[PDB]
């Protein structure tokens, strides 16, 4: 609660955001969910079906009044995003399996699945979801239109299709594509019964693949665009990208596949806005640095700010007031400049200090450098002292520092054995 | 280096019948870079959520604005240490009448904004620094965004340079006081008082001080004149030809650039995460896990300044020592007169003359170098009536026919005489010793 | 004050540290028994080898940080001892290394964490202006002084010490002579006494 | 014994530097090779980052 007397570094200048402004492309259409969900036949895992979605609205608010999924999933983003989330591409691989291998249909998963008929990328971004089709997949003597691959020579590559049929040799011996003993024929189905056991169910899988945050976007989130406001700090959305910054006019042509640039850290430089297609530069808001000048709080709550990189002959300022004045530090406010110089008291830097002078108030001053005389020199003429005087002067210096040892099991683990 | 060989023997001694003047640049770090760094733009620039984790790291991090703070004012020490060694800031007078020594390349010309010599605008000109300029307005890197200027980019991560106390024209009003001083009171105004002497008086002294009669220079003062005068202008040329004479300085402002360059690169990195951009995060991970993803992000970044910081801190020692190493030589070179060999220069010391640099200091050194050498068969003592007399200043010499007696430092033959050498003991014992007269005056 | 900073330096150092250990570093807790509490081993081990790394990491900062304060100390007693060996011991002609003025003698006093020098010097106090010459021309014959300068009242020239006035007469005994006057700029004429 | 600890104290620092090969870090486990034969990618790629 007490500060000595002094100039600090304190946090940057730092400008609020005013407004939220949320862009998305200018799309009406609903994503077909319908077209997907409710179908009226699923592909086979091992020739499973690859949709292109594309260009419409991903509400999912509809999917709730019917559909009821067993499991959700979405690697990559998380599942309370994707309304404020807009995707570069996506694809809908789906397929029906058996509801004991939809534990497969995961990144890092072995089985006749994910071995087999459908093997997921270990990078992969999107979602998985199913939903049991007992009342659908499946009739009475059992449905045997589902089928699955249980022999292949290798694994699979992720989203790798193999819907070849040969025969395939188990044993030593070629078969010249005939059935026979170690000759099985690789494809086998599923006989789905309605009096069949749950995890011999059928189950509809549905896998939604797509790339954020990197490109153009065209399957976008139900939420509102916004009206573009330029030059004011603001917290923008742009497809699912959100951040606080200026937007401004930019001259960066970008190519018809870029979206977005990025600086050598990585962050948003410009984006291309999705309703018109113009190049808005992102600048950071906050800028500059603030410097606090003040005598010790026994004696005076009044202090000045110097802001550093500002100008002052809508500032960028917590607080004009009066007594503000530019040196080439930057704007000091709250100091009085006084044409007479001192010692150094505060140093201010660039050749001006401060101090709390007499009623009382902070001063702003240039350094004396120490008094000025001038010598008189000439061709025939030498001074020389008459008379002396001894002086004693105290020199003070550091020897030693204080000599320490640290139990490295106390001060991290202290009294834990485990 | 050549390979040669010294004709050495125990009866020749070779001494100097001319001399040089000679002028030498010793280049010196003072200060660096003053920086600031601000972990919330840094770390968590322009993001709440971050910076509310980051607060419980609150201590970290005032111990780097510590640290840095400590280097800023250690930086200020340093330069006041260099230049502000004398009280009062004389000037020179208006008749340079200076026995024909030409300071006009190392003195202030008043008709410049900035009152510094025409040596110390080469320096200025030779070194190039990289802020040129203290203020950066938030619009001039707001229009500058076709532009990849790198301060702005610094400048938008938290990272700033500190102006410093001491100006560039404040520091030419220090050497200009330092140089009037030494130039026309020696350096009686180092121990205390400015005491006035004539400039070649004091040359006369600096040549006593080196074991060289005082004689020589007023005889031969035309030619020490016009040796200094060349030997300035040949500095001259030499700054105004290359660039890499003061390297030195230029890789101390390169080292700081390149550090902060360093630490904004280090922004791209992972450090384990899923995302370097805390927005790509946010904008699709809930907290829970954009939590646990930031705190790594937090603790990579954290640790790049720190790194930052022990770098700083190792390099502000390495110019504090080179700044005390330039402060002990203002005291020894420029204030007196240095018996400490090679301290001030190749050759015997005579004086120095400081001049400002950017983040530096340039001693020109004025030296005396034997120049032209002679081979004289010579004896440490000569009997007399008995009596060994030898020298008290000087060394016993012989053209072959006729021993004199002469200076250490420059070739000076003198008659044998009683108030030259001095009597201890007898000849049958000091070995070398040769038969000769010694003049008793009347 | 020199010296406090360094006892303030080293307490600030340590209460640091111990001010780092209220710190998370990610972890759920910054208290391992709130940890071991709360977690059985398979987690509590994730989040306490974090802890741990975080713990280490505030330990080599402290050190790294007192390396390098031992380096200043080392440099600031290497000085010291210096300053012992050359003024203590001895006396020093390098100029403002043991104080300001000509150095006569200096005193050392102890003190905690470092050492005071009492430095004794010699300060011209009091100087007057006198009109000089280089030389003096007598029967065509340049004098120079051996140590000291010439100096004039006004009316009569004497050879003075240079760090002290104490005006002597002109005699053979205090001058050497070397060439003529018709070289030197800015000789006078004078007389030299030569004693009996 | 001031030059020899010079070369001691350059010594020790390698070897040390090698002895902290055998840390885990918080990792399942030191080597390399026994993280990558036993776990798949997403896994490994945690504990060798
Ligand atoms: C992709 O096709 C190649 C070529 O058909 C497969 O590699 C062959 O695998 C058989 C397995 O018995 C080998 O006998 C062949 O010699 C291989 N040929 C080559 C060129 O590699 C490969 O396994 C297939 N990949 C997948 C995932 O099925
Ligand atoms: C040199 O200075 C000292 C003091 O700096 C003079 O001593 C003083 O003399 C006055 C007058 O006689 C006395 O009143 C003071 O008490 C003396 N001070 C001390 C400390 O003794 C000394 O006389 C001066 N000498 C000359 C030749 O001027
Ligand atoms: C000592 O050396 C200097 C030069 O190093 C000599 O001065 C030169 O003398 C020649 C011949 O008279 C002139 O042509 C040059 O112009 C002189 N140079 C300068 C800079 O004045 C000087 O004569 C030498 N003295 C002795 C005794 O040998
Ligand atoms: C000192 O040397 C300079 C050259 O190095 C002489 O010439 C002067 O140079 C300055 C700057 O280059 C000019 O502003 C002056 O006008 C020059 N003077 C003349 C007469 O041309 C300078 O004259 C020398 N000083 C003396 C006293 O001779
Ligand atoms: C220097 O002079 C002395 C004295 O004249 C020489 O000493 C004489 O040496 C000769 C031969 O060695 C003796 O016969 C004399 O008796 C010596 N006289 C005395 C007084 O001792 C000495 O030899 C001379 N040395 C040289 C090198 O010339
Ligand atoms: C110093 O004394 C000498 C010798 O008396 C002076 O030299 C004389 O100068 C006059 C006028 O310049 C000549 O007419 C004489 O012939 C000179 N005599 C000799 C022996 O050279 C010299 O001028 C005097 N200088 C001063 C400053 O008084
Ligand atoms: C038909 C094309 C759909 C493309 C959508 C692509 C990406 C966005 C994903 C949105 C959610 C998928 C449906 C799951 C909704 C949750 C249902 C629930 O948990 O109750
Ligand atoms: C899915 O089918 C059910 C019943 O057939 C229907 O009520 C629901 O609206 C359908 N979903 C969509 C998105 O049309
Ligand atoms: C609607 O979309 C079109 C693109 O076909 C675009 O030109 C228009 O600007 C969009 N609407 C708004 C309000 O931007
Ligand atoms: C502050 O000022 C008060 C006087 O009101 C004084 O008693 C106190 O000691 C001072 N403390 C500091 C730290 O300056
Ligand atoms: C901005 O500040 C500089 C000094 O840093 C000053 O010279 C300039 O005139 C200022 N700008 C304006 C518009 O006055
Ligand atoms: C300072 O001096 C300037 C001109 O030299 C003058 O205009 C100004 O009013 C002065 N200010 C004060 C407070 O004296
Ligand atoms: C001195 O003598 C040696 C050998 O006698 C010779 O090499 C050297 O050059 C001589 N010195 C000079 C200046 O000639
Ligand atoms: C030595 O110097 C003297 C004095 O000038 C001279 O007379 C003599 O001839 C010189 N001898 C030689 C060999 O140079
Ligand atoms: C000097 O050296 C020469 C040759 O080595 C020798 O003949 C002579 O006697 C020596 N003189 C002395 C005094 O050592
Ligand atoms: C010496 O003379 C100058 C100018 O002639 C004068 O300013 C100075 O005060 C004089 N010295 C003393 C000690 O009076
Ligand atoms: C100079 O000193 C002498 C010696 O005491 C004296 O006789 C003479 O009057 C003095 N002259 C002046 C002007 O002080
Ligand atoms: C000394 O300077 C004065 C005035 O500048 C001049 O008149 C006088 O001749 C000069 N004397 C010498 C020896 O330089």
């Amino acid at each position: 609660f007490t500060v000595e007397k002094g100039i600090y570094q304190t946090s940057n200048f730092r400008v609020q955001p005013t407004e939220s402004i949320v862009r998305f492309p200018n799309i009406t259409n609903l994503c077909p969910f319908g077209e997907v969900f409710n179908a009226t036949r699923f592909a086979s895992v091992y020739a499973w079906n690859r949709k292109r979605i594309s260009n419409c609205v991903a509400d999912y608010s509809v999917l709730y009044n019917s559909a009821s999924f067993s499991t959700f999933k979405c690697y990559g983003v998380s599942p309370t995003k994707l309304n404020d989330l807009c995707f570069t591409n996506v694809y809908a691989d789906s397929f029906v399996i058996r509801g004991d291998e939809v534990r497969q249909i995961a990144p890092g998963q072995t089985g006749k699945i994910a071995d087999y008929n459908y093997k997921l990328p270990d990078d992969f971004t999107g979602c998985v979801i199913a939903w049991n089709s007992n009342n659908l997949d499946s009739k009475v003597g059992g449905n045997y239109n589902y089928l699955y691959r249980l022999f292949r020579k290798s694994n699979l590559k992720p989203f790798e299709r193999d819907i070849s049929t040969e025969i395939y040799q188990a044993g030593s011996t070629p078969c010249n594509g005939v059935e026979g003993f170690n000759c099985y024929f690789p494809l086998q189905s599923y006989g789905f019964q309605p009096t069949n056991g749950v995890g011999y169910q059928p189950y509809r899988v549905v896998v939604l693949s797509f790339e954020l945050l990197h490109a153009p976007a065209t399957v976008c989130g139900p939420k509102k665009s916004t009206n573009l406001v330029k030059n004011k700090c603001v917290n923008f959305n742009f497809n699912g990208l959100t951040g606080t910054g200026v937007l401004t006019e930019s001259n960066k042509k970008f190519l018809p596949f870029q979206q977005f640039g990025r600086d050598i850290a990585d962050t948003t430089d410009a984006v291309r806005d999705p309703q018109t297609l113009e190049i808005l530069d992102i600048t950071p808001c906050s800028f500059g640095g603030v410097s606090v000048i003040t005598p010790g709080t026994n004696t005076s709550n009044q202090v000045a700010v110097l802001y550093q990189d500002v100008n002052c002959t809508t500032w960028r300022v917590y607080s004009t007031g009066s007594n503000v004045f530019q040196t080439r530090a930057g704007c000091l406010i709250g100091a009085e400049h006084v044409n007479n110089s001192y010692e150094c008291d505060i140093p201010i830097g660039a050749g001006i200090c401060a101090s709390y002078q007499t009623s009382q108030s902070i001063i702003a001053y240039t350094m004396s450098l120490g008094a000025e005389n001038s010598v008189a020199y000439s061709n025939n003429s030498i001074a020389i002292p008459t008379n002396f005087t001894i002086s004693v002067t105290t020199e003070i210096l550091p020897v030693s520092m204080t000599k320490t040892s640290v139990d490295c099991t106390m001060y991290i683990c202290g009294d834990s054995t485990e | 280096g050549a390979e040669n060989s010294v004709a050495y023997s125990n009866n020749s001694i070779a001494i100097p019948t001319n001399f040089t003047i000679s002028v030498t640049t010793e280049i010196l770090p003072v200060s660096m870079t003053k920086t600031s760094v601000d972990c919330t733009m840094y770390i968590c620039g322009d993001s709440t959520e971050c910076s509310n984790l980051l607060l419980q790291y609150g201590s970290f991090c005032t111990q780097l604005n510590r640290a840095l703070t400590g280097i800023a004012v250690e930086q200020d020490k340093n330069t006041q240490e260099v230049f502000a060694q004398v009280k009062q800031i004389y000037k020179t007078p208006p008749i340079k009448d200076f026995g024909g020594f030409n300071f006009s390349q190392i003195l202030p010309d008043p008709s410049k904004p900035s009152k510094r010599s025409f040596i110390e605008d080469l320096l200025f000109n030779k070194v190039t620094l990289a802020d040129a300029g203290f203020i950066k307005q938030y619009g001039d890197c707001l229009g500058d965004i076709a532009a990849r200027d790198l301060i702005c980019a610094q400048k938008f991560n938290g990272l700033t340079v500190l102006p410093p106390l001491l100006t560039d024209e404040m520091i030419a009003q220090y050497t200009s006081a330092l140089l009037a001083g030494t130039i026309t009171s020696g350096w009686t105004f180092g121990a205390g008082a400015a005491l006035q002497i004539p400039f070649a008086m004091q040359m006369a002294y600096r040549f006593n001080g080196i074991g060289v009669t005082q004689n020589v220079l007023y005889e031969n003062q035309k030619l020490i004149a016009n040796q200094f005068n060349s030997a300035i202008g040949k500095i001259q040329d030499s700054l105004s030809s290359t660039a890499s004479a003061l390297g030195k300085l230029q890789d101390v402002v390169n080292q700081n650039a390149q550090a902060l360059n360093t630490l904004v690169k280090q922004l791209s990195s992972n450090f384990g995460a899923i995302s370097s951009v805390l927005n790509d995060i946010l904008s699709r991970l809930d907290p829970p896990e954009a939590e646990v993803q930031i705190d790594r992000l937090i603790t990579g970044r954290l640790q790049s300044l720190q790194t930052y910081v022990t770098q700083q801190l190792i390099r502000a020692a390495e110019i504090r020592a080179s700044a005390n190493l330039a402060a002990t030589k203002m005291s020894e070179c420029v204030l007196g007169q240095s018996k400490r060999v090679d301290f001030c220069g190749k050759g015997y010391h005579l004086m120095s003359f400081p001049q400002s640099a950017p983040h530096g200091v340039v001693f020109l050194h004025v030296t005396y170098v034997p120049a032209q050498e002679k081979n004289f068969t010579t004896a440490p003592a000569i009997c007399h009536d008995g009596k060994a007399h030898f020298p008290r200043e000087g060394v016993f010499v012989s053209n072959g026919t006729h021993w004199f007696v002469t200076q250490r430092n420059f070739y000076e033959p003198q008659i044998i005489t009683t108030d030259n050498t001095f009597v201890s003991g007898n000849c049958d014992v000091v070995i070398g010793i040769v038969n000769n007269t010694v003049y008793d005056p009347l």
